[PDB]
Parts: C-alpha cells; structure tokens; sequence
C-alpha cells in the first residue's frame, strides 16, 4: 500500500495522455472517424508543450538560476545548524582552546617571572 | 443547563485566573525552549565562536605584552 | 568608453565603465548613470573611507564589516559609493561584496595609478581585462568585482589627491537633487570610516562641516584614527572635555600607530578636538549587531 | 621549472593548497595552449577542485572544448574505469574491436538511443552534425558546451566531476532527469554485460542520487514561484532531443517526481482539459455527455 | 560552565586592556 498509492500517482501520467492522444471521437463511432482520418490525411496533402520563445526562455533560465543556487545555499545551511556538526565544530575549537590557552598560562607564567626580575630593579 | 449565568465580580475572577494561566503557559514554554537540547548545543557552539576569537586575540595582545615587558626589563 | 570582461578573479562579471577627466559636469554624470548607464536613484548613499594601505583585522570584525554593509544594501537598495582601486578598506568592500554577492556597485579610481593603462583602451567595445598584478611595478589594479566604473586621469602617474576633490563634488552633487521619496532631503549620504588616516579626519571634517550635516559613521576595533576618535568618543563626557593621561597615550599612538613626531601629534590633536566638538554627528558603531544598525541610525539621523 | 612543467606535477599532485597560490601566481606568463592541454589532462583525472581551479583561473570552458576536444577526452585509458567501452561494443553490434576502437561521437550519441530509450533523438545524430563529422574528421565551438560535459561525466560514472558540472550552466532540471534515467540504465547494462556487480550497486545509487536532486530542485522551485515552474516542467527541451521534464521523468519511471504535488496539479489541468470547473466533478460532466443543453452552463476558460 | 567562561574570559580581557594602559605608562616611565 505504501508503494501504490503514489504508484497511481504516477500512472496518472500515462493515463492523462493516452487519452490525450487518443482519437476523441467515439469508441464504437469510429467507423466515421477512421474515415474522417483517412480524408483529413489525403485531403492536406493535396491541398502539452508550451513552445516558449526567447523572452520567456530567458525568463525561465534565471529563475531556474535563483532556484539552484538558493538550493546549495540552503544545504549548507542545514548542515551547519544541525545538532551532528554542531558537536563537531564545537569540540574541534575546544581542541584549539586548549592549546591557545596552554600558549596563555605558560607564557604569563614567564611574564609573572619577568614582573618579579623587574622588581630586581626599582 | 451548562450555561452558568455568571454576575460581574466572580467575571472578574474568572479573567485573573486566566491571564495568569496565559502568563504562566507562555512561561513554561520559552523555559521549555531555552533548557531543550537543541537550543543548548546553539548558545553553547555560538559562544564557543566568541571564545575562540576573543581568546586568540588575549593570546596576541599577551604577545604585545611579552614583548613590552621585556623592552621594560631592557631598559632596567 | 565601453565594458571590461574579467578573465579570472572567481566568478565572470561584466562591469561596464568610462574614463572621465577630473573636473566633469556632474549634470552630466547624472544624465550618464540614469541613461547611457541607466542606473536607479537609491534611497542611500556609503562613503566608504580608511587608509591607502592594505591592511588585516580581526576575523569577525571582517566577517561582521562583510555582512552589514551589504546587508545594508539590500534593506536600502542602496548605491554604495566606494574609492575604486584595491587596496585596503576597498579590497575589504569587495571581500564584503564577495562575501554575498547574489547591488549596484561604483568605483571611481585614477587611471593614472590603475595597471595595464594602454590595455584599458577602447571605443564602446568589449574588452578582456586580466587580474594580472604584477608587485614589481607600484601600479595597482582597480578592485575587481564592482559593476560600475570610472577611471579618471590627472596626468600624472602614482599619486592621490586628484580623485577626492571630485568625489568630494560628485556626491554633494547627488545629494543636491530631491531624493525619490521627495519630502525635502537628498540621498542621505553617509560616511563609513573603517580605520583611515590623517586625511580622513579632514575629510570627516569636510563631511561633518557641511550642509547638510553628513552624517558619518565611524568603525571601531579597526586602527588609527578610528581608535583615537574611539578613545575622544568613549571618555568624552559633555563632548571636547577630555583631560592629558589619554592624551599622551593617545600622541603615542599617534607617534606609534601613526609615527607622527612630537609636533605633528600636537597638531593633529589640535585638528582632533576641533573635530571632538561635534559629537552628535558623528555615530560610533563599536565592535559589540552589525554596522546595518550604524548605517541606519546614522541614516534617520542625517535624514532630518 | 616553467609554469607548463610545474601543473604537469602539480594536478599529479593533488594539493588544491600548493596552485592555489602557487604555480599561477600574479607575475606568472602563461604560454597558449598549455592550460587547454591541462584540462584535457585534468578532466581524465577526475580533478574534482581542479578543473574548478581553472575554471577560476578562467579557462573559458565553452572555447576550450571543441568537437575533437571531447573525442580526445573520450578517447583516454585513464581514471576510473569505463563501461563506455563495454556498451560501444553493444552499441556497434546493434548498429550492424582491438583497444584501438574510435569511440565515435555519434556512437555517445547511439549509447544514448540505447540506454535513455524510447524516442530522444541524441543532437550527435543530427545530419548537420553528421556532415561536420566527415568534414571535420567555429565549427568545433559548441552552443552550449555545460550540456555535453554532463553527458561526459555521467557516461564513465565520474560522478565528482557529474555534481560540479550540474551547479554550473543551465535546464538544471532537465539535466538531473537526463542522468537520472542514463544512469538508471547503465545500472541495466551493467548487468547485461555482466561487469563487476558492485559498478551497479553505485550506479544504482548514483541514479537515485540523480533522482533526489530533480526533486529537491522541483519543490526548491515550486515555492519560489509557482506559476512559472509550470513553464520549466512544459516547455520545450531543444537541447535534450525536443522533449519535456514530465516525458523525461516517466521515461525514468522517477516516481516521486511524478507525485510531487507541482507536477500533479499540472496533470488534473490538463484532465479537466480546456475547463475551468473543478467542483461537483464527474456527476455534472456526465449530465454534458448524454444531455447536450447543459454544456452552455459550464465555465470553460481561455 | 562555559556561562562562565563568557563572564571569565570578558573580565580577563578588559582587565588586560587595563594592563596595556599600565604598560605604556611603565614605557612613559623609560
């Protein structure tokens, strides 16, 4: 059930435009209307597709534009707010906090010892 | 027969206690809001953005620092 | 005259220009970028100033100057209206522009100064145009990603001055017409100063003193006489009361920051209280929230 | 070395931190040809940052490629495998070979009315292009020269360089429903030829990889504009053989795209055909079938 | 914690605004 109905869905298709295509006169009067076929066929001899131009089509190339680059801008931003990479850039800057601040205490700690030496003098 | 007829005092009543009720439901909301999860993980990655930035540049200015007292030392 | 093709640079852009003489009818400009360039009258003007020099800050301080200038320009549809060659606080406007991108762009720049003169030759013609900057020769290459251009001669080769007196009177000349809201205003022309030098504060002192009071905003966490504006501004009490501690810290980095000697930090600082006088004006964004807050409140303020 | 022998190393180094300031660099001369033989190299070698890398250096990859440029491209034992040359065997021996064999143009182009199916005309099968292949073997420039390099990317399965060249050019959502049913059916004649099953087992994967991106770019577009993603799913796909995104998805059998509810909503319209009614359906239509006089109390539209 | 890690770390760093202060006035000094 859960695959067929959208599988009527799709055979929605197939059904519109067999009909579409199909001779709309009727199905038991088509005696009269192979022949309107047959007449129509001989008689020029003798004698949904919307075909846009280039004003629309240009109109259509630039929106389909904005379409695709607003669609890899929007992936990004589910992938950097979502809770998975949040963890990740989370914990990966608190691996560089702790050895920017391990630069901190050891190197201020030699700046204590230099305010003392200072202290050598006045 | 449902249609408690009501005068105005026990109206006035009955509109404190469902403003406070109204206060208090959207109060227990933005307080389910801010300790969910989610909203945690955000403040705490978006302050660990500040932290980085802020603690790189007490790492550079100290530089300043080190260089600066020891020119002071130089001078003593 | 004509359109410049970008080969390089990222992404293939089209930014079409004209070379300009320095002392041009800015009428004239006026019929040029709303006809022959067909340009739209916005409803702001940024006058995005700071030093010569490239320079670097901090990365947020970027990634914030980046979004809210821009950020500006979409709430505004604004014109931002920049110093055209790509150096320092211009190459910042287009790491900004580069930054979104996705507007309406103007650079004017010197075409005695820009690289690849005789290249840059033509008669409403498409031309290719390289990003190639040599550092050997001190010609500097205008900022890439703009859409609107004008490279403007004085003659001479490797000097500035000769673009500011006409940046200077093309703006006041925009601002003179009656903006498109029509109540009794121009376009509010509004003055960013990220970092900038000695001159800027002169030219915040041609901003400042003028009618209408160009409303100026200056940036702070930046460098130089944005710092010491900053230190005039945040210790300033009733305005120009400011006593001599942060005085002669401030004359030290004028004479450190800015390697000014003794006197030149006296007369600077001469000009400097001259300028801390007026206080209202001027609006101080502080790192600490964009400069869209900046821009706009400087915007109702001058707006009048 | 000069900048000519330094790329050679560098793309066979790998390092998109090394060109990227290095090898071209403000000052560098480049010389003629050697960026063009670059990316005849780089496209073989599935340079994904690479080719992108050019494309920022400002290879004009419309002037770059021509018709024996493609050929050429076609024509190299290198990367990954091919099943190209499993299927221009199959291709050839329904039309009527030592590791010489000439993948010919139109042979693509006859793997393309094999595989995709059905009508679709490939544009190498035009007679025009048919006599510039026996009088060329800016003729070699081609009009939309992105469109030929997706049809590159997805043939010998180099699907890093098949997402690059989709965000870049143009009929975006022709393009994802094209690969999506070539893929799907190089996912049938893998198993045909019997090749290494696991090549099906991605390539099954990289067809419904395909088929989710037409359909997060059909509901990315729908509510962006609703009115004209009609005009995108309808009109007329001159490039991919004359054809249309809904003839394109039910020749992939993409299901979900069918069901969307953009492209349902277009098929209740033309249902109801050239009607505006849309209440009461069925019962009042009937009413128009056997009794004439109530069709003059219809609202039709225009 | 990192609450207050924000409070710590802004008083560090305007404390240390008041350290540069002390050291050009220590470089007014020499």
């Amino acid at each position: 059930k859960s695959i067929s109905n959208q599988v009527w869905k799709f055979q929605r298709y197939q059904l519109i435009m067999t009909f579409h295509e199909r001779p709309v006169l009727p199905p038991p009067l088509i005696i009269f209307s192979h022949m309107t076929m047959i007449f129509q066929h001989l008689c020029c001899r003798w004698r949904l597709k919307l075909f846009i131009t280039d004003d629309e089509l240009k109109k259509v190339h630039d929106f389909e534009e904005q379409c695709i680059e607003e669609y890899f801008r929007e992936k990004d931003d589910r992938f950097n707010s979502s809770n998975d990479e949040r963890i990740r850039v989370t914990s990966e800057r608190v691996e560089n906090m702790s050895m920017r601040l391990e630069e901190v205490n050891e190197r201020e700690h030699s700046m204590k010892a230099s305010l003392q030496t200072v202290d050598i003098r006045l | 027969g449902l249609k408690l007829f009501i005068t105005d005092d026990e109206l006035k009543k009955v509109h404190d206690f469902e403003e406070q009720c109204i206060e208090e439901y959207f109060r227990e909301k933005d307080d389910r809001f801010n300790s969910s999860n989610d909203e945690r993980i955000r403040v705490t990655s978006e302050r660990v953005e500040n932290m980085s930035m802020r603690l790189e540049e007490v790492n550079e200015r100290e530089h300043s620092m080190k260089a600066s007292l020891q020119t002071v030392d130089i001078r003593l | 005259f004509g359109t410049i093709e970008f080969q390089g640079g990222g992404h293939s852009n089209k930014a079409m220009y004209v070379r300009v003489s320095f002392d041009t009818k800015p009428d004239l400009l006026l019929h040029l970028m709303t006809k022959e360039w067909q340009l739209e009258l916005p409803k702001l003007l940024i006058s995005v100033h700071g030093g010569l020099q490239n320079f670097e800050l901090q990365p947020k301080l970027k990634q914030v100057f980046g979004k809210g200038l821009i950020k500006a320009a979409m709430t505004t549809g604004a014109w931002i209206f920049t110093g055209g060659v790509n150096t320092g606080v211009i190459r910042h406007v287009g790491d900004a522009l580069k930054d979104h991108a996705s507007i309406c762009t103007i650079g004017i720049a010197p075409w005695g100064i820009v690289e690849n003169q005789e290249d840059l030759i033509g008669r409403d013609v498409v031309r290719p145009y390289q990003t190639m900057s040599n550092p050997m020769s001190k010609l500097t290459v205008l900022n890439s990603m703009h859409s609107h251009f004008i490279l403007a001669d004085n003659g001479t080769t490797g000097k500035y001055g000769a673009e500011v007196k006409l940046r200077r009177q093309l703006e006041k000349h925009i601002s003179l017409q009656k903006i498109n809201t029509r109540i009794g205003q121009g376009v509010p022309v509004v003055a960013l100063i990220v970092e900038g030098g000695p001159n800027v504060i002169s030219i915040v002192l041609e901003y400042l003193r003028d009618t209408p009071p160009v409303p100026v905003v200056v940036c702070d966490g930046s460098g130089r006489a944005s710092d010491i504006l900053a230190f005039g501004h945040k210790y300033s009490e009733e305005g120009g009361l400011i006593n001599e501690s942060l005085r002669d810290q401030l004359l030290v980095t004028i004479q450190k920051t800015f390697t000014y000697t003794r006197t030149q930090a006296q007369h600077l600082f001469i000009i400097l209280m001259e300028c801390m006088k007026k206080k209202e004006l001027i609006t101080v964004f502080r790192m600490g929230q964009d400069i869209d807050l900046a821009i706009l409140t400087a915007l109702l303020k001058g707006a009048n | 070395a000069s900048a000519p022998d330094q790329l050679s190393l560098a793309l066979a180094w790998n390092r998109v931190d090394i060109a990227r300031s290095q090898i071209f660099i403000y000052g560098q001369q480049w010389p003629v040809g050697s960026l063009e033989q670059a990316m005849l190299d780089a496209l073989v070698l599935d340079r994904v940052d690479f080719v992108k890398l050019l494309i920022e250096n400002g290879v004009s990859m419309h002037r770059f490629l021509t018709i024996s440029r493609l050929e050429e491209l076609y024509n190299t034992r290198h990367g990954p495998s091919n099943t190209l040359y499993h299927l221009v065997r199959d291709v050839k021996k329904r039309e009527y070979l030592p590791p010489d064999y000439r993948i010919s143009l139109i042979d693509i182009g006859l793997v393309i009315e094999y595989l995709m199916g059905g009508a679709y005309r490939c544009n190498y099968t035009r007679k025009r292009f048919r006599t510039l292949y026996h009088n060329l073997f800016e003729i070699n420039h081609f009009p939309f020269p992105f469109h030929e390099l997706m049809v590159w990317a997805v043939l010998m399965k180099r699907q890093k360089m098949a997402l690059f060249f989709w965000q870049h050019g143009e009929e975006a959502m022709a393009k994802a429903l094209v690969a999506c049913k070539l893929c799907k059916a190089m996912a049938h004649e893998a198993s045909e030829n019997d090749m290494v099953d696991d090549i099906s087992q991605e390539l099954n994967h990289n067809s419904r990889d395909f088929g989710q991106l037409a359909v997060e770019l059909l509901d990315q577009s729908y509510k962006q504009d609703e009115q004209l993603a009609m005009k995108l799913l309808t009109y007329e796909l001159k490039n991919w053989s004359n054809a249309t995104c809904l003839q394109l998805a039910v020749a992939a059998k993409h299901r979900d795209f069918i069901a969307h509810t953009c492209s349902q909503m277009l098929l209740t319209d033309m249902w109801m055909g050239r009607l505006r009614m849309r209440k009461n359906s069925g019962l009042k239509v009937i009413l128009g079938i056997l009794l004439p006089p109530s069709i003059l109390s219809l609202e039709f539209k225009n």
